[PDB]
RNA sequence: GAAAUUGUUGAAAGGGAAGGGCAUUUGAUCAGACA
RNA sequence: GAACUGGCGAUGCGGGAUGAACCGAACGUAGAGUUAAGGUGCCGGAAUACACGCUCAUCAGACACCACAAAAGGUGUUAGU
RNA sequence: CCCUGAAAAUGGAUGGCGCUCAAGCGUGUUACCUAUACUCUACCGUCAGGGUUGAUAUGAUGCCCUGACGAGUAGGCAGGCGUGGAGGUCAGUGACGAAGCCUAGACCGUAAGGUCGGGUCGAACGGCCUCUAGUGCAGAUCUUGGUGGUAGUAGCAAAUA
RNA sequence: UUUGCUCCACACAAUAUAGAUGGAUACGAAUAAGGCGUCCUUGUGGCGUCGCUGAACCAUAGCAGGCUAGCAACGGUGCACUUGGCGGAAAGGCCUUGGGUGCUUGCUGGCGAAUUGCAAUGUCAUUUUGCGUGGGGAUAAAUCAUUUGUAUACGACUUAGA
């Protein structure tokens, strides 16, 4: 509280990283379609990484759903949270990181007023 | 493998909507279609082209 | 098709007992290679020696030590040619190098025990009678092998403390003969050998 | 009696594999016995279990299991192959493995 | 080549409006198919008369069997090997049961022997001998004698496993 | 090249890891082999 | 108050390098789902 | 250094141990099945298969490109004329 | 087919072990193994053809249906991702903790990157439509600053003490 | 230096398993030959017979093998005592007497087994170590520092020392 999707299959799990990263430390891990003449990764030879490509795209169907099978949305206040109302099986919620402990526990409260999934509630709490 | 028997992957080599952005031309294209759609008569399909078309293609008369 | 296995080399072909024993291996088959002294291999005695002379020679130059050694001692030398082909050198190599021992002479956890032999791997059955043959026996001797008359000693030995195991096991299995026809015409041995038996 | 045993015995060979690229999702049998493809015939169909054992107990024992099953024969043998819900394990190779005897037939 | 059937190959050279009924041309073959036949047919011909698979055209291709198969026969037979070299003729003698072993076994024999192919030998010829003696070398006439009698020693027994209990044997 | 002039070596291959033996007593490395007929004997002894 | 780079600690690996790929296993760690 | 085409460079993939170019075949991400070229004693997946022959090499031989060998000789053996 | 003919320099190479009625040579028959190729299905994308204004739910540049294709340096085009500042907007987030920084904690995207849990911290800063640029780095014996392994090593030994 | 250590026990915790899940079931030699039985002049002897694969041979029925009653036998086999022997090639095992005592599926019975809900290895092996209760035993070196010079770059070596 999901609509009877298929099954959520992702392809390529794994993280994507850049050749190299491991070996230096001036070489993030944030892919890079490599341009090198001579590179084993650009000729994919066996036996490297796969470079991703597109191939890889996940069904549209089950595209951006957390696993439970919504896609989450960004919430700064409550106004936000109410566009949501009506499609609680499809979407679900995220109150955002730049919120106060006061104005969390108010929109929290105000998700279940109406049914509604968040999928950060443990925003910031006094715990 | 497929001896390709031609170019893969040829775009048409003809406008599809017109390049420009005046709601307008694009109300009127909208209109013409519907209208080389659900008619026959020909008439239409070549105001359809005519809409979209660059500047040059559409000289005074 | 066991736990363990005990072969005896004798009259075998180095070279093909050679491979099924690593196959086997590669499998989960502790095997257990003896008698070897007796082994065998195509070929006039002379060569093989001249062959032997060889991988002799190929050395490591700049030190004559850190390179290829030359073992002698039949065993090793199966051993070897057994060995060159599992892949060692990784892993599943060599947890399964270690499955397999071996000796020259059936030493004692084993002459207890039974042994077996490998068929397609006997000079008697892959030779065509006529060609000339070896004797990893002499062989060893030949490039030095200071003990092959120590087992050959040990040899005499137990070819009896065996026999004498035999003509025991077998006044027995006798009467067992002699005294297992009175009570079978009886009425279930007749039964039997309808279901066999 | 002291059998008990309602598995034929049989061993964890390969991986299918050409010379020098292998496919962890099909695993090799060496049914212990089984010669030909006929003697293998019998057990396509009939399920496998690489049983093995953990230190931590889990879900109450110390004892785990991949759910074969038997699926072809491989050339001459009776090799057979040998999808498994996971893939067998590789350190595997040389490992006890209970052919079954249900989805029977008999 | 591979395994044989005689063959009975009845071709023509194209009639014609100038020569109708143009003379029929019988070939014994010894082929794998009716495709070979058909072909190894028009080769020999190319090389007796002016024809070919064009001028032509096969008009019947008629399997033939061994009459007495069951019958042990003794096949001379004759053969143009080419060599690595020149060509040389043969008549080697086949002690066999039908036409379409005499050319099999023969094949083999002149493959092993003078490394040549199905290429590079014409069976120029074969024939079931009538009478023994007409039979000329030694490696035949061995075997047409008194009463005929011998052992098979040291009979290797052949096993699936992989070992044995036993230690054998090679009596017989 | 070629040495030149074909001089030998310097030091005997067979006495080498040139290195500090082991003890300052030296094992004998082999007694007399056997008579068994001779009566009994100590084949080596012990100095300073 | 970043990184290189160091120091305790804790976990782990290591028979002439290390690191990376597919795949499982074990060890640690976690998401959701169930109502 | 020219001609015809096909390659490589710009191209991985399986195969030739290994190798731009040779043999197969040209690539989205995955699942089944069939094969190619190569193979199937053991390294290694796959017949220590079947069939007929030749060969013992006190330097055997082992597979296209390819990493060699000739003239000339042999009462060593096998068919032949 | 064997053999002689047949002599080169570290040790050694039918790939290796090894192999002799072969695991050799010649030839024939089947079975078998296995590529990103071929067959079938799923999913992604591009491209081609089509169908759908009846108002009246959400996008007509939308929603569908059918098919065939997918290697790439140099090179061209396209759709995106991100950064500084500018017009507009959400009466947006915020000392009840903004920015930053650390996080083998999570989620999303083929990806560029996004979002969030925890810690640290103390004053400002995001989405969206758009304009604009001194806009994205691993390399230039690049610049400037920092710091290593080298290494507790070289070495600190001329001029009588 | 915290009352340690060693051997046999068992209790509990752990920690592994290159991988028990009835039994590794013992002539020797030749294979253009041998085995097994038997007779004889004891021999490379006569006579019979077998192989032609362990698909054999042994063990094998009882709640993972329960509690119980008899009949036939004087056997089989577990477990622990003990007499005497064999074996050193890594002996670390093998045989044998005399008992103490179970179970006996050799033939005949009688109770119990359920719901582990239609399968889920359905856990009964054997690795090494640690912490205490309890039955016997024993009661040390080495290193530094010092010293020697048959030794020596330094370590090492070689001696000396209640």
């Amino acid at each position: 509280a999901s609509l009877p999707h298929p099954k959520i299959v992702k392809k390529h799990t794994k993280k994507f990283k850049r050749h190299h990263s491991d070996r230096y430390h001036r070489v993030a891990e944030n892919w890079r379609k490599q341009k090198g003449i001579d590179s084993v990764v650009r000729r994919r030879f066996r036996g490297n990484i796969s470079q991703p490509k597109i191939g890889y795209g996940s069904n549209k169907k089950t595209k951006f759903l957390s696993p439970s099978g919504h896609k989450t949305f960004l919430v700064a206040n409550v106004k936000d949270l109410e566009t949501l109302t009506m499609h609680t099986k499809t979407y679900a919620a995220e109150i955002a990181h730049n919120i106060s402990a006061k104005n969390r526990v108010v929109i929290l409260a105000r998700a279940k007023a109406l049914g509604i999934k968040v999928t950060n509630p443990k925003g910031r709490l006094a715990l | 493998g497929i001896d390709h028997t031609s170019k893969q992957h040829k775009r048409s080599g003809h406008r599809t909507a017109p390049k420009s952005d005046n709601v307008y031309l694009k109300l009127l294209v909208k209109l013409y279609t519907f209208l080389a759609r659900r008619t026959d008569a020909p008439f239409n399909k070549v105001v359809l082209k005519a809409l979209f078309l660059s500047k040059i293609n559409r000289p005074p008369v | 098709v066991e736990p363990v296995v005990v072969i005896d080399g004798k009259g075998h072909l180095v070279g093909r007992l050679a491979s099924v024993v690593a196959k086997q291996l590669l499998n989960g088959q502790k095997i257990v290679v003896v008698r070897a002294e007796e082994l065998n291999i195509s070929g006039e005695f002379f060569r093989n020696k001249l062959k032997y002379h060889d991988f002799l020679r190929k050395a490591t130059a700049f030190n004559k030590t850190r390179g290829p050694f030359h073992f002698r001692a039949p065993s090793r030398i199966f051993y070897k040619a057994l060995r060159g082909m599992v892949s060692h050198k990784t892993a599943r190599g060599k947890a399964a190098l270690e499955r397999l021992k071996v000796f020259e002479g059936i030493p004692p956890p084993y002459d207890k025990k039974k042994r077996v032999v490998v068929p397609q791997a006997l000079r008697v059955l892959r030779l065509k009678p006529g060609r000339k043959y070896t004797t990893l026996g002499k062989l060893s001797t030949s490039v030095g092998w200071k003990y092959e008359d120590v087992v050959a000693k040990l040899e005499a030995k137990r070819k009896v403390s065996s026999a004498e195991y035999y003509a025991k096991k077998r006044a027995f299995t006798k009467k067992v003969a002699s005294a297992n026809a009175t009570a079978a015409e009886s009425d279930v041995a007749k039964q039997l050998a309808a279901l066999g038996y | 009696a002291e059998s008990h045993r309602l598995y034929v015995k049989g061993k964890h060979l390969s991986y299918q594999r050409s010379k020098r690229v292998n496919n962890p999702n099909v695993s090799l049998i060496k049914i212990e016995g089984v010669a030909t493809p006929q003697d293998a015939q019998f057990y396509l169909g009939k399920r496998i279990a690489y049983v093995y054992r953990a230190s931590k107990e889990v879900r109450g024992s110390k004892i785990r299991v991949m759910w074969g099953k038997v699926t072809r024969t491989h050339g001459n043998s009776g090799v057979v192959r040998a999808t498994f819900r996971n893939n067998l394990p590789a350190k595997t190779f040389g490992a006890s493995v209970r052919i079954f005897l249900y989805p029977s037939n008999i | 080549m591979a395994h044989f059937k005689e063959y009975q190959v009845i071709g023509r050279r194209l009639p014609t409006e100038s020569v109708p009924e143009p003379k029929l041309f019988r070939m014994r073959i010894f082929a794998s198919n009716e495709v070979i036949a058909k072909s190894r047919y028009w080769y020999f011909l190319q090389k007796l008369h002016k024809v070919k698979k064009a001028s032509g055209e096969i008009v019947s291709i008629n399997q033939i069997n061994e009459a007495h198969p069951t019958k042990v026969k003794n096949f001379g037979v004759w053969v143009r090997y080419d060599s690595r070299s020149g060509t040389h003729n043969m008549y080697k003698e086949i002690r066999d049961v039908s036409r379409v072993a005499a050319v099999e076994t023969l094949y083999q024999d002149m493959a092993a022997r003078h490394r040549a192919r199905f290429r590079s030998i014409h069976i120029l010829k074969v024939a079931e001998i009538e009478k023994t003696a007409d039979v000329k070398r030694q490696y035949v006439k061995q075997f047409l004698t008194k009463d005929l009698k011998f052992p098979l020693p040291h009979r290797v027994q052949k096993s699936t496993k992989t070992f044995s209990y036993k230690r054998p044997s090679t009596f017989y | 090249s070629h040495r030149k002039y074909e001089a030998p070596r310097h030091g005997h291959l067979g006495f080498l890891p040139r290195k500090r033996a082991a003890s300052i007593r030296a094992r004998v490395k082999a007694f007399p082999k056997d008579d068994r007929s001779k009566p009994v004997a100590l084949t080596s002894f012990l100095g300073y």
